[PDB]
């Protein structure tokens, strides 16, 4: 309940297209 | 093409208005919606005033 908290516990709101992206750790 | 300046001395005709310090509506519109839906805000809702 602190981490969803932190952060992010089709929208409304788009100016450009839909969005892409992913994560890599290094 | 003619240089012009532009501040907040200039600007001191609406910037030291009275509706600008009169937040009268902006207290209705903040006493309109209530508090938001928010874990943080759930917990913030506490006694100080």
């Amino acid at each position: 309940a602190w981490v969803r908290q932190a952060t992010g516990a089709g929208g409304p709101a788009l100016l450009h297209g839909q969005r892409a992206t992913c994560e890599v750790i290094l | 093409r003619i240089p012009q300046r532009i501040s907040h001395a200039e600007a001191l005709k609406t910037l030291c208005h009275p509706a600008i310090h009169d937040a009268g509506p902006c207290l209705e519109a903040f006493a309109q919606a209530g508090p938001p839906q928010g874990d943080d805000r759930v917990r913030a809702l506490c006694r100080r005033e």
